[PDB]
RNA sequence: UAAAUUAUGGUCAAUUGUUAGUAUUCAUAUUAAUUUUUUUAAAUGUUUUAUCAUUUUAUAAAGGUUUAUUUUUGAAAGAUUUUUUGUAUAAAAUUUUAGGAAUAGUUAAUAAUAAUUUAUAAUUUUGAUUAGAUUGUUUUGUUAAUGCUAUUAGAUGGGUGUGGAAAAAUAAAAAAAA
């Protein structure tokens, strides 16, 4: 909605837009370069701190030898290490409750961590993208579909309330003799 | 961006853009397929969205009411302390 | 890519207007006397004049007055037909006309032909009744047109109307009218009152 | 496409059409006078084909 | 896709193992649960002070009471004759 | 150009209109500072308000401090009448004669059957309440309105012995309305606003006079100072206007 | 907002759609409402090479020296007519030819009858402006054997994409009133032999094999040799 | 709706109470003119700018804030628009509809409204200038329109004002009425510069309740 | 988009961004556009259950004085054709107007005539619609219209009074959307009907040995298309339905 | 007005100039800097769209401000079948010049008033207004240390007023609806 658009760094919608989790670091020689996982708005200003919701972490893209742990004859442990600090309470808050967006590189990271499934942009160019036809899918679905109530209860436990009360803690929480 | 291929409906105009997005039926079918695949991705994605939402809410319940436990005890203590200091006063 | 933020809000959905930036700066005094001069250049007014505040287009009344003060051509009408064509442009080409011609007005128009010049005129009227105005004809329309192409002694246009009648939009041609142009029937029509065949030279066999 | 838009002074290359404002944007200030009034009798002289068809009308 | 995946996921035994990252949110509250090493009312660093002292939040407060009975004279032989070492009771 | 671009007194949101209405559908225009014009400016005063059942019945008797002879008050009210009548003589029926001027300490409804028990009992309780109170010097300045500008009165300033009045009144209030149940037009746990009623519009009058006393009359006397008076005499009065030429007096108490 | 694509799922900006909702996203701009539009540029765009070697006149050139052979005028008219149908036929070009200005006839656009898309418009009435080829056209929309309750202005009546089929049964005189055609579920009892439903709310079409061949020959599953 | 009859009935039962002492005005606060925020907000008279948890006794409303609707012709650059302007009075409970007309005439600050005689009406039915609001069941929520003399002539081109877009404005009428005030001929700062909405704002068909396409 | 809270931006007096107030002109076709689909609903009601003021015996008569505080909004039905007194008569022959009465004339009583009646003083209106023949709906015995000779002499008229140039509110049609059941289909099983013995139940679904005939093979459309109607937020036809279900749009 | 112990606890304050009778923080010292060196930046064409239009894309030009800069969700986030709410624009503190005097579309009440409403008005020696210099309240250097000595940059009026918000006329390094 700017009369003469700022041409180089366009976005979608008005700024500040919905918060997006980005990786960003000042540019330098490749030997020292680190990145910041940051929840911030869609439209950045000159200094990235002006719109910054939260600071999620440091990520160093240099494979490192592990000198912190003792040298271990185990094969896998002596592959190089890649270090990252995730703040996952803030991540689950922002992503889950506040409904963030995600750039692709942080997505790859958080996929490695086990917080998210691997991204849309991670492609083994070995396999193609799948085909689809509705009648075959339908045969498979009629073949396997679970009961309605089972499914409803699964959606209940995953989305709505998890912690529930067994009859036991009811019986243990209900008042005894003098006020019963 | 929205990809505009060369076999999209060419607009013959000198007063404007050379190519209008209008699709060969093939392109439409194709687009539908690709987009089905990414639907497969975003299903799990938003599933995880609301899952983490209830996770965070639940942890908030438990820790926050533990907090209210400890805190209320604290302010009850302070208040007792004060009314005592005022009896002394 | 919309001009929303480039020009004043009232200019939205502005199309066809020549160099619209003009009407942005018209408030400034020099642009304004420029426009006084321009309106005087267009003429049709008594007084120094300028179009109102935010208007890019000229006012409806003004351009209407420009249109009605514009002198029509053909200052010499001789044939009744030319008179009627001037009246035709008066009625149906009037600025922002609601009204539209009728097949009867075209018959009337087409019956006044004498010289081939008038055939050209009536035929261009017909051209406007098909293409410009989109008016369905009647059966007797080709009758009229045909006898009209006979009056001037040019039968080329009649058979040229036959070989393709779909673009010209004659939706009914009685088969005998076809024969007359294809040469099969010496005569196109018989006048019941006359009990003779038309035209008269073919009727020379009837005698 | 881009070559076509390039002829416009659009500052951001935004695919909008923005015209210019010449010092003389209207006929009267470009020196042009009023459009010359048509001689009416001269254009009402019947054309050649009409005269030829009058010649074969009298025949 | 979801169904095939749930299937081969439930089929493997290395799953059904709690994943600390996937399962919960340790702490949802913006403030910490206990005080860690932040400067004090005097401006002194975390390393210079131990929490729980005089800066901490206050703890607050005819016949005989129930605390009268539990008490007993050291002159009378106690409840269960636990063999205390003399040196220690000294 | 001679002030703020948007004068601060003109910035007003009406929350008693639905949300979204003023943005799109229509705009609402009103002169909003007639309503916002305050209780000091209008001269209104909030009297103890009656419960509906009590509001139904006419009041019969009232407590009054009787103004002595030779008052600053009576004199200045006479001066005020002169001025008002010279300005607008349509006031003439509104005005209360200087003969009837008295301080109204509270109003009450007594039913006609229990009449004597109530007057004797009241009179007695009254005499006990005021036993210890010596005379009261009170200050009068300012005007105010009761009952939507129908009643126009002289305020009693809380700058003086007024304090004592307030306890005194609140005692009879807790006896007359608390002890023996009597209809005081308000709650007995609430204090009445003492006043000297100057102009009044009765129900019958209201048709020819109008529904409210125009503020243009008394605007200038609104803050006028009527002076100080010492008061030794408390009455319980029934309201009859022809018996003695002064409100008919059922009981009396002397402050000394 | 009112009707999102796939609920809110934000994992990509493209995941939302090209418009967030059918409803206009700013309230101050109503025309942003989601329609079904048409390629106006191509479908206006009439062929000017049809007017080659013609010698048209203008409206206000009435001059004696100006106009031409009646033969030249006739081929001019035919050239102009061919110039106006040169893309497709506009409603008002179809309606003037039909009886009663084509009241009652069913006007379908080309793309409405192909694929699982089935839709047409029964004409309620017509206003010809002085210029034909333009105007206003009102009618009932019938989509998959389900019809509108009241008439509506037909959108894109001016764009030349329209076909129809003249039937004497459907003709209505200007005196009477064009009835809305019955919605096949309600007014007329549903019959299989009379009308079969092309597609229904949860249906969609099977894969045409040439598209499949092409997409695999694209993604590089099925080989393609130069 | 439900509120109206719930509170009406509540008031009506409150009035039939044989035993009530009456409220204590030290326990029944007024409202504040002093609260945070720059804007001055006018509220319901049952409501306060502070937090009051307790429900106060139902009171009869002696000043009823009537709303009276008018039609204005607003000049926007493209041409005239017909839109709605509400005038809001505070009319005493027992007031007569004549008096409501009078209060409404005094309260309007726009030069374009009250020029001729107007009649108050509810859902198109005229009101007696003679009788009370009580009889017609007029409340704040009630919808009151107002109808001018020439308003039933507005379907013509005469009474409806003429926009300089399509109509001659002459030295006759340049000196008279909203035209004169408007200053049609553009000035450097552009004169009073009115709101503008473009021609293609609603599409080819203007604004409607019913979707026409 | 939601409606914003309040306008503090622009002066109220000037009123600035305001949706125009819609007003119904009686000279145009647009009038009937508004009024027609109401009438049909109204008549439908009259066919099922009684509504009080719908049916008058004779033309209402009022003084000049009380004319405009009584009439406006009034809607009543009469048996014959008699046109209200002191009303100039306008025939509605223009086809665009007639057009909106289509549904009402096909699926309810045939419309014989329409009339716009304007008072001499010009400030009042009467829309008069003359129906011919019996209802194409079934008429209940206890229903209002059962008291009328024109239904169930075959012509009868609807009369609707209104002020000109008013919003399409204060023509009062919206009170009539009370919905009563047509009891015609169950009239078969009442103890009153002698065809109730000709009825036989189907309790169990019949054994079926054949599947439904398969739809004709799908031809992919050959022309250019505007793209996914999903992503363009176009409801399935540009007609009705939800944008999530893309059924019946091309593919 | 009494000592204390169940013993180093609660996590490091520590100062370096070779001068010249004496009095006074003053040349030559260390650390930090400028003098001083091309191992971190970068090139133009933003992009869709329904076609002469309409949707998306909101704070690095200058001017010199010390009682000074303050704000919403109606955009997006954003999830339902439609009417949906209320909260905001206001303030308080901290404010420089060696030698010091008056400032002014002007205060407060009224009100959608007043280029002539009403009034004994408002700012200032507890330092004003003009005028100089100057980019304001987590950033540096020295030091054992209350100090001294730095901290960029970025909000410059209105005039058809679009937009949720003016932040709207080169100068990115923000992926901008497959
Ligand atoms: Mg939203
Ligand atoms: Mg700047
Ligand atoms: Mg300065
Ligand atoms: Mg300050
Ligand atoms: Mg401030
Ligand atoms: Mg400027």
């Amino acid at each position: 909605a700017r009369a003469v658009i700022k041409r180089r760094s366009p976005q979608l919608w008005g700024a500040p837009g919905a918060p997006i989790i980005r990786m960003r670091g000042h540019h330098v020689v490749w030997k020292f370069q680190s990145y910041d996982l940051v929840v911030e708005h869609t439209h950045k200003r000159r200094n990235s701190d002006i719109r910054l919701l939260h600071y999620l972490g440091k990520h160093c893209p240099h494979p490192q030898k592990s000198l912190w742990s003792p040298d271990t004859p185990v094969a896998q442990d002596r592959h190089l290490f890649m270090l990252t600090t995730v703040d996952i309470d803030a991540f689950k808050y922002w992503f889950g409750v506040k409904r963030c967006r995600l750039s692709m590189k942080p997505w790859a990271l958080l996929a490695k961590a086990g917080l998210l499934p691997p991204s849309l942009t991670q492609n083994s160019k070995i396999m193609p993208k799948p085909l689809f036809d509705k009648e075959s899918l339908m045969r498979y679905y009629l073949a396997n579909r679970k009961d309605e109530d089972v499914m409803a209860r699964e959606k209940y436990l995953n989305y709505e309330n998890s912690m529930v009360k067994t009859e036991e803690e009811r019986a243990a929480e209900r008042p005894v003799a003098p006020y019963l | 961006r929205q990809i505009r291929p060369y076999y999209n409906l060419p607009s013959k105009s000198e007063h404007g853009r050379k190519m209008t997005g209008f699709l060969t039926p093939y392109r439409h079918w194709m687009w539908k397929q690709n987009e089905l695949w990414r639907n497969v991705h975003e299903a799990q994605f938003e599933h995880l969205r609301r899952v983490y939402k209830r996770q965070w809410l639940e942890s908030f319940r438990v820790n926050a009411d533990e907090y209210i436990y400890k805190y209320n005890i604290t302010k009850a203590a302070q208040l007792a302390q004060w009314e005592c200091e005022m009896k002394e006063q | 890519a919309s001009l929303r933020y480039r020009r004043p809000y009232w200019m939205m959905f502005l199309k066809g207007v020549d160099n619209w930036k003009i009407y942005t700066v018209i408030q400034q005094p020099d642009h304004q006397r420029t426009e006084m001069l321009y309106q005087a250049w267009l003429g049709g007014l008594d007084r120094p004049y300028t179009r109102p505040k935010c208007m890019a287009n000229q006012p409806l009344w003004l351009s209407k007055k420009r249109h009605m003060l514009r002198k029509e051509r053909l200052d010499g009408p001789e044939t009744p037909l030319e008179k009627y064509v001037l009246e035709w442009h008066k009625k149906f080409h009037s600025f922002q006309g609601t009204e539209r011609p009728t097949p009867d007005d075209l018959h009337t128009a087409l019956d006044l032909v004498e010289r081939p010049l008038d055939l050209s005129y009536a035929l261009q009227l017909l051209g406007q009744c098909r293409n410009l105005n989109n008016i369905r004809f009647a059966k007797e329309t080709f009758l009229v047109f045909l006898e009209a192409c006979l009056r001037v002694g040019r039968r080329d246009c009649a058979e040229y109307a036959l070989e393709h009648a779909e673009p010209l939009g004659f939706w009914f041609i009685d088969e005998d009218h076809r024969r007359y142009l294809q040469g099969e029937q010496t005569w196109y029509k018989l006048s019941p009152l006359d009990n003779l065949y038309y035209p008269v030279e073919e009727n020379a066999k009837l005698n | 496409e881009w070559l076509y838009y390039k002829q416009f002074k659009t500052v951001d290359y935004s695919y909008r059409v923005i015209p210019e404002l010449p010092e003389k944007y209207r006929p009267h200030q470009s020196g042009i006078d009023q459009a010359p009034l048509p001689d009416y009798r001269e254009i009402n002289k019947m054309p050649q084909w009409a005269e030829c068809e009058e010649r074969r009308q009298s025949k | 896709f979801r169904d095939v995946e749930e299937r081969r996921h439930s089929r493997d035994v290395v799953n059904e193992l709690p994943n600390p990252w996937y399962d919960y949110v340790a702490h949802a509250l913006p403030f910490p649960d206990r005080d860690a090493g932040y400067p004090d009312e005097y401006g002194d660093l975390g390393q210079w002070r131990a929490p729980g002292g005089p800066g901490s939040p206050v703890r607050g407060p005819r016949g005989y009471t129930a605390e009268w009975r539990d008490l007993r004279n050291p002159m009378r032989p106690p409840e269960f004759p636990t063999p205390w070492e003399r040196k220690y009771r000294q | 150009e001679r002030g703020l671009y948007f004068p601060i007194n003109h910035r007003i949101v009406d929350h008693r209109i639905a949300p979204g209405v003023t943005v799109e559908e229509t705009d609402v225009q009103s002169r909003y500072r007639r309503e916002l014009r305050t209780n000091f400016a209008t001269g209104e005063t909030r009297q103890t308000i009656a419960p509906p059942w009590s509001a139904r019945e006419r009041p019969t008797h009232f407590f009054s401090l009787r103004l002595p002879s030779r008052n600053s008050v009576t004199l200045r009210v006479k001066e005020m009448h002169n001025h008002l009548l010279f300005s607008h003589q349509q006031c003439a029926p509104m005005l209360v004669s200087p003969t009837k001027l008295h301080i109204t300490l509270g109003v009450m409804t007594i039913p006609e059957n229990s009449r004597e028990e109530l007057v004797k009992n009241i009179q007695q309780s009254m005499s006990e309440t005021f036993a210890c109170v010596q005379p009261l010097q009170l200050r009068f300045r300012g005007l105010g309105t009761f009952d939507f500008g129908r009643v126009l009165f002289i305020r009693v300033v809380p700058e003086a012995d007024f304090g004592r009045l307030e306890r005194a009144v609140c005692d009879i209030r807790r006896r007359v309305g608390g002890v023996l149940g009597v209809d005081l037009k308000g709650n007995p746990h609430d204090s009445y606003v003492p006043h000297v009623t100057v102009a009044k519009i009765r129900p019958n009058q209201r048709q020819q006079l109008g529904d409210t006393i125009p503020q243009s009359l008394w605007a200038d006397y609104q803050h006028h100072d009527f002076g100080d008076v010492t008061l030794s005499t408390v009455d319980l009065c029934r309201m009859k206007g022809s018996p003695d030429g002064y409100y008919h007096t059922e009981g009396a108490v002397h402050l000394s | 907002r009112a009707d999102p694509l796939n609920g809110g799922s934000s994992m990509t900006l493209g995941s939302k759609g090209s418009k967030l909702s059918p409803e206009p996203h700013r309230r101050r701009m109503p025309w942003t409402a989601a329609k079904e539009y048409v390629p106006g540029v191509v479908l206006n765009a009439r062929d000017k090479m049809v007017l080659d070697g013609v010698q048209l006149l203008d409206i206000e050139s009435i001059d004696r020296a100006s106009q031409l052979d009646p033969l030249e005028v006739l081929r001019a008219v035919v050239a102009t007519r061919e110039y106006n149908i040169s893309t497709g036929k506009n409603i008002f070009q179809l309606a003037s030819q039909a009886t009663y200005n084509g009241r009652g006839q069913r006007f379908y656009r080309k793309e409405w009858q192909e694929g699982t898309y089935d839709k047409y418009v029964t004409l309620s009435a017509i206003d010809f402006d002085r210029d034909g080829n333009k105007g206003t056209a009102y009618g009932y929309i019938t989509f998959h054997g389900e019809t509108t309750t009241r008439p509506v202005q037909v959108d894109f009546a001016d764009v030349p994409g329209w076909y129809m089929d003249f039937v004497e049964e459907r003709a209505v005189p200007f005196t009477g009133i064009v009835p809305p055609p019955p919605s096949i579920g309600t007014d007329v009892p549903v019959d299989p032999h009379s009308y079969r439903l092309k597609a229904y709310p949860y249906y969609d079409a099977p894969n045409p094999p040439e598209f499949v061949e092409r997409l695999l020959k694209d993604r590089g599953v099925l080989p393609d040799t130069p | 709706g439900h509120y109206q009859q719930e509170a009406f009935e509540a008031r009506k039962r409150f009035e039939e109470s044989t035993t009530y002492p009456g409220p204590i005005r030290a326990a029944t606060p007024g409202d504040t003119r002093f609260y945070s925020g720059s804007l001055e907000s006018i509220l319901h008279d049952t409501d306060r700018h502070y937090w009051r948890a307790v429900t106060d006794d139902p009171r009869v409303q002696h000043l009823i804030p009537l709303r009276i609707r008018f039609k204005i012709f607003t000049w926007v650059t493209s041409g005239w628009e017909q839109r709605m302007q509400v005038v809001q009075i505070m009319a005493p409970k027992d007031s007569t509809i004549a008096q409501v007309k009078d209060l409404v005439i005094v309260e309007n600050q726009s030069p374009y409204l009250c020029v001729s005689s107007f009649h108050l009406a509810i859902d198109g039915k005229e009101l007696d200038p003679q009788k009370t609001l009580g009889e017609y069941g007029i409340t704040e929520q009630s919808q009151i329109d107002a109808i001018e003399q020439n308003d039933h002539l507005l379907h013509r081109d005469d009474e409806r004002p003429r926009d300089w877009t399509v109509d001659e404005i002459t030295a006759e009428d340049v000196k008279r009425s909203p035209y004169k005030e408007m200053e049609m001929q553009p000035l450097q700062n552009l004169a009073p510069r009115y709101e503008a909405r473009p021609k293609g704002y609603f599409g080819r068909t203007y604004y409607s309740g019913m979707k026409q396409s | 988009s939601r409606r914003f809270r309040y306008n503090t931006k622009f002066p109220a007096l000037v009123s600035y961004n305001k949706l125009p107030w819609e007003v119904v002109n009686h000279e145009t076709p647009q009038f009937h556009m508004h009024v027609a689909p109401h009438y049909e609903q109204l008549l439908t009601l009259a066919a099922s259950s009684p509504v009080p003021h719908i049916i008058g015996s004779k033309h209402i008569d009022v003084p000049r004085e009380h004319r405009l505080r009584l009439l406006p909004g009034m809607l009543y039905l009469l048996d014959g054709d008699t046109l209200p007194g002191e009303f100039t008569i306008n025939r509605v022959l223009d086809p665009t107007a007639l057009q909106y009465y289509g549904r009402l004339s096909s699926q309810i009583v045939t419309v014989e005539a329409v009339r716009m009646l304007v008072p001499d003083d010009l400030r009042l209106l009467c829309n008069c619609i003359t129906f011919k023949g019996p209802l194409h709906l079934p008429v209940a015995p206890y229903a209002s219209l059962a008291s009328l000779r024109g239904a169930s002499s075959n012509c009868f008229t609807l009369y609707h009074f209104v002020r000109p140039n008013r919003p399409p509110k204060e023509l009062q049609l919206e009170k009539y959307y009370i919905h009563a059941p047509c009891v015609a289909p169950l009239s078969e099983f009442a103890s009153n009907s002698d065809e109730r013995g000709n009825w036989r139940p189907r309790l169990q679904a019949p054994k079926r040995t054949r599947r439904a005939t398969p739809l004709p093979a799908y031809r992919p459309p050959q022309s250019y298309l505007m793209g996914l109607a999903e992503r363009l937020a176009v409801v399935p036809g540009g007609c009705f339905g939800r944008r999530s279900l893309m059924w019946g749009h091309w593919f």
